[PDB]
DNA sequence: TCGCCCCCCTTCGGTGCTTTGCACCGAAGGGGGGC
């Protein structure tokens, strides 16, 4: 088959990220998984003369017990062009978020059947590491469409269609979204009915070549205000404080009738009895924060952004907005590994899921505003992530004046 | 010998062309290096006679080699290096003597000429043109390129140490049980096979560089213990660093000064507690290499206390890959840490040390947190795996840290180890108001243009206060804000805020700063035995905080 | 009068914030070490 031109976005060059250090049963994966895609064609070993390089890792999912290698084309993708411009991409199903489950199926293999045009293939460079550096890296090129770049599933589109429509005219009900090397399969039937179905599929997918999300259950989180029979003058700073923060998101909310109730120098601790105004005040702006925003509205042709907020008790917040204060949905994700105890898997396992809810609902990841340090989150996050793909993050320090989201 | 093997292609960036800089004058002792090198050069096929018609040039060089009687010959290809296409290195890092595990036999092995054995793309040749300068006025020089890879150009290591890893591929996949450790052109090869079986396995794989164009000397060829390598001496059952001469001086420039800590930093790899962080404040603020630099009483005594850490001698151990990696951590003032990493206890496989200062403000929780996490990247290099650590903080310690810290953060397996001083929380802030205690409105400004700023606080029992401040900011105010009404403030004390700034460094709870100011706060914290801060909006009429905003306007 | 690699310590300068300095961070200066 004859390839696809494929070229950068104008004036810019391919990655170049350097090879991060590898725990000594990834990188044994990687050898293995990379020789054998070495015989079958799929890559190349090539020189230093390539000056381009993408960070490759490996991840096993404990309900898989094998290795899944995971180069990470977030560089790449952004510097390809769009398939947009050049009309090959995907369109996102509004009925995958109105399911009761939703399995999630790597596909990530159908693209090896299709060759890459081979003036792009320099830009998919990867280089393997060596325990104490035994070795220099060893480094391969893709000679087939790479798992993990956005131009894949864009070239295999049609492909995929022929190989799903069967499925999909014999399964009128049950909604396929193709998101980069995955499929997101949603039904209404029955647990154990809907993961017959989803055997089905795979089998169907076998003769050419996850658990269980519930949309169902994503409750939104909104804006509460503490219930008391006693405040103190710190409690009404702190719903004051809170109050005027929400009055950037909500529309008419009051201040003037409960900062009153201050006036003075007073002490923190001093209890201070609620006017009726202040009744009415409060009991009003605790409805206008029940009931969600008027006038917030999807754009497609803009990025979501995730924000996220340590709550502690393995309690994680989250907000996903295109606009500031224009969140369209705000959530709050619990752990339960089991021990408690580890904040940074928390916290990656809190990405996967909230980037898992918008590629159900709007078919694409948010950039994530991660509050962790940096070199925190780059220590550990890998020994985590059990996705194919990866989303956008950077890191950011933001002390809490309100727990405005608990 | 010139290997076989299939030359890399190498392009010059687009829309440029090649270099064309003069030879500059050279000793006649060096001229004569150089004829010998060349001419022998040329009968190897290593360089070729251009002419004219190669526009190109770039000026050579020499220096001596460790191999003391030998000349290197150096091309100065700063300007072609410059136009040459960009690389991808492939050597990721340095081999460390800790990461070798203990072999029966080993032998190490260098390449002769080794650069000259590995063949340049014929396209690219004509780049490299140079001339010998023959003692300058009697002669134009004579002129060559390389039909090799030359020493000075950028992109020779990286396509060496492709080809040498190319060219050990077979060997290897024969020989699976061979550790080659293949650094540059050097090669340490370990083996767990009798000696004689070894020593096969060594003509063997010899003669396979041979087939390939790289010869290996006698006189490069260690067949005995204490090997050397990589700067080290590997000895069957530990290794140590070849000796570590520090300068010794009466007057101190700051070159002499970057070159002892340089020393020092190489040294704690392997000697445990090594310190400069007193040393390199010394070369704060200087403006030349040359400045003479007056040693202060600190730093004597930091550099004495390392000597007498490198008067004692030291070895690492070999890595058992059977048993858990340890790495316990010790506290040892002013943000400076030092580690250990063994397997069984007092038979370090290595040390180190970490002081990185990150951000204006920090604390010791955090910056153990660092060090954890450098040691945790540092053994992945090294073993492949995290180790176990142990750490001179309590697990009460952790947990209030981790809970009332707002970002996520955490520590891997680790064990309490009592080595005082311990890292602890210097203070913590009430999450709850505190019954009794006085409420301190504060509030700060500056005048953005003015540098003129004011700070103060009123006080639910009545107490009142305003102070001037000059060459000020609108965060520093707040932080004088804060400032005083600890200073004037009992054991117990409730604060109102306007800074989310200021909130934002005292709710991180840091013991140290950039900031002297701020460190006055973390004093004057410190002291104290209860604290509730508390945060309100701005410019809202707020009870207390309006009456205080007032106030200092 | 050179090249490439890792490391540490200092300095500088670009970025973005509902800022007017400030904190963060990558790059480049110096040094150590390797071939
Ligand atoms: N540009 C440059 N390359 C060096 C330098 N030192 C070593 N190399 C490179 C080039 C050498 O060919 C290669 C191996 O180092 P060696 O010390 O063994 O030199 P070489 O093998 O060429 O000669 P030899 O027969 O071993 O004495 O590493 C240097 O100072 N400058
Ligand atoms: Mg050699």
């Amino acid at each position: 088959i004859e390839t696809v031109p494929v070229k950068l976005k104008p004036g810019m060059d391919g990655p170049k990220v350097k090879q991060w250090p590898l725990t000594e049963e990834k990188i044994k994966a990687l050898v293995e998984i990379c020789t054998e895609m070495e015989k079958e064609g799929k890559i190349s070993k090539i020189g230093p003369e390539n000056p381009y390089n993408t960070p490759v890792f490996a991840i096993k999912k404990k309900d898989s017990t094998k290795w899944r290698k995971l180069v990470d084309f977030r560089e790449l993708n952004k510097r390809t062009q769009d398939f947009w411009e050049v009309q090959l991409g995907i369109p996102h199903p509004a009925g995958l978020k109105q399911k009761k489950s939703v399995t999630v199926l790597d596909v990530g293999d159908a693209y090896f059947s299709v060759p890459l045009d081979k003036d792009f293939r320099k830009y998919t460079a990867f280089t393997i590491p060596s325990i104490n550096n035994e070795t220099p890296g060893i480094r391969y090129q893709y000679n087939v469409l790479p798992q993990g770049w956005k131009g894949s599933p864009a070239i295999f589109q049609s492909s995929m269609t022929k190989i799903l429509e069967p499925f999909r005219k014999q399964n009128p009900d049950i909604v396929i979204y193709q998101y980069m090397d995955d499929l997101y399969v949603g039904s209404d039937l029955e647990i154990g009915q809907h993961r017959t179905k989803i055997e089905e599929l795979r089998q169907h997918l076998l003769r050419w070549g996850g658990y269980e999300l519930h949309p169902d259950k994503w409750t939104v989180q909104p804006i509460v205000l503490p219930e008391k029979d006693s405040w103190t003058v710190n409690d009404i700073q702190k719903l004051v404080g809170k109050l005027n923060w929400a009055s950037q998101i909500y529309a008419g909310i009051k201040v003037r009738q409960l900062s009153k109730l201050l006036r003075g120098t007073k002490a923190l601790t001093e209890v201070v009895p609620l006017t009726e105004e202040a009744e009415l005040e409060l009991a009003e702006n605790r409805e206008i924060l029940k009931e969600p925003v008027h006038g917030v509205y999807y754009d497609p042709s803009k990025d979501l952004i995730a924000e996220i907020q340590k709550q502690g008790q393995g309690q994680w917040t989250y907000q996903i907005y295109q606009e500031p204060f224009k969140n369209l949905k705000t959530g709050k994700y619990a752990r339960m590994k089991g021990a408690h105890t580890n904040d940074v898997k928390q916290l990656t396992e809190a990405v996967q899921k909230i980037a898992t809810e918008s590629i159900v609902i709007w078919g694409k990841t948010p950039k994530f505003k991660l509050p962790i340090q940096k070199e925190t989150w780059e220590a550990w996050w890998t020994e985590y992530w059990q996705a194919t793909w990866i989303p956008e993050w950077e890191f950011v320090n933001t002390p809490p004046l309100v727990k405005l989201w608990y | 010998p010139i290997s076989p093997i299939e030359t890399v292609p190498v392009k010059l960036k687009p829309g440029m062309d090649g270099p064309k800089v003069k030879q500059w004058p050279l000793t006649e002792e060096k001229i004569k290096a150089l004829v010998e090198i060349c001419t022998e050069m040329e009968k190897e096929g290593k360089i070729s006679k251009i002419g004219p018609e190669n526009p190109y040039n770039t000026p050579v060089f020499a220096i001596k080699k460790k191999d003391s009687t030998k000349w290197r010959k150096l091309v100065d290809f700063r300007e072609l290096n410059k136009r040459t296409q960009d690389f991808w290195e492939v050597q990721l890092g340095i081999p460390h003597p800790a990461g070798l595990k203990q072999k029966k036999s080993v032998t190490v092995l260098d390449v002769g000429d080794a650069f000259y054995s590995v063949p340049l793309d014929k396209d690219f040749r004509k780049y490299t043109a140079f001339t010998i300068p023959s003692i300058n006025n009697e002669t134009p020089g004579i002129r060559y390129q390389y039909n090799v890879l030359p020493m000075g150009w950028k992109g020779s290591p990286a396509i060496f140490q492709s080809s040498m890893t190319k060219i050990l591929e077979p060997f290897r996949k024969q020989n699976p049980d061979i550790v080659i450790y293949q650094y540059m052109d050097d090669l340490y090869v370990g083996s767990d096979l009798e000696i004689g079986q070894h020593r096969t396995k060594i003509e063997e794989l010899r003669q396979h560089l041979l087939r390939w164009g790289f010869t290996t000397p006698d006189k490069k060829h260690q067949k005995e213990p204490p090997f050397l390598w990589m700067g080290y001496e590997l000895h069957p059952d530990k290794w140590t660093v070849q000796p570590i001469v520090l300068p010794e001086k009466d007057s101190w420039t700051v070159n002499d000064i970057q070159k002892l800590v340089g020393k020092l930093n190489w040294a704690s790899q392997i000697y445990a507690g090594i310190k400069v962080r007193q040393l390199s404040k010394l070369l704060r603020g200087t403006k030349a290499l040359t400045e003479v630099v007056p040693l202060t009483e600190e730093a004597e005594l930091e550099l004495a206390e390392n000597r007498e850490i490198l008067k004692e001698p030291v070895h690492g151990v070999y890595y058992d890959p059977s048993k858990d990696l340890i790495a316990e951590i010790q506290k040892q003032g002013q943000g400076q840490w030092t580690y250990q990493i063994y397997q069984e206890p007092f038979k370090n496989l290595k040390t180190g040390k970490y002081a990185r200062m990150k951000g204006a403000h920090t604390n010791d929780v955090k910056q153990l947190t660092e060090a954890v996490q450098k040691i945790a990247t540092e053994s992945i290099v090294i073993w492949g795996k995290t180790p176990k650590f142990k750490l001179p903080i309590q697990k009460e310690t952790w947990e209030a840290w981790w809970t009332e810290y707002w970002q996520a953060t955490w520590i891997p397996e680790w064990e309490f180890v009592n080595t005082p001083p311990l890292v602890k929380l210097w203070y913590q802030l009430e999450k709850e108001p505190i019954i009794g205690a006085e409420t301190f409105y504060v509030d700060g400004a500056a005048n953005r243009e003015t540098k003129l700023g004011k700070a103060g606080y009123v006080t639910d029992r009545g107490r009142q206060k305003v102070v001037p401040l000059t060459d000020t900011t609108n965060q520093k105010t707040e932080l004088q804000a804060i400032h005083l009404a600890l200073q004037d403030s009992g054991l117990e004390v409730n604060i109102v805020t306007d800074s989310q700034y200021a909130l934002g460094i005292i709710q991180a709870q840091p013991d140290k700063s950039e900031s002297e100011l701020v460190s006055q706060i973390i004093e004057q914290l410190i002291k104290k035995e209860k604290v509730y801060l508390a945060w309100v909006p701005a410019h809202k009429g707020i009870g207390g905080n309006e009456q205080v905003d007032k106030l200092v306007s």
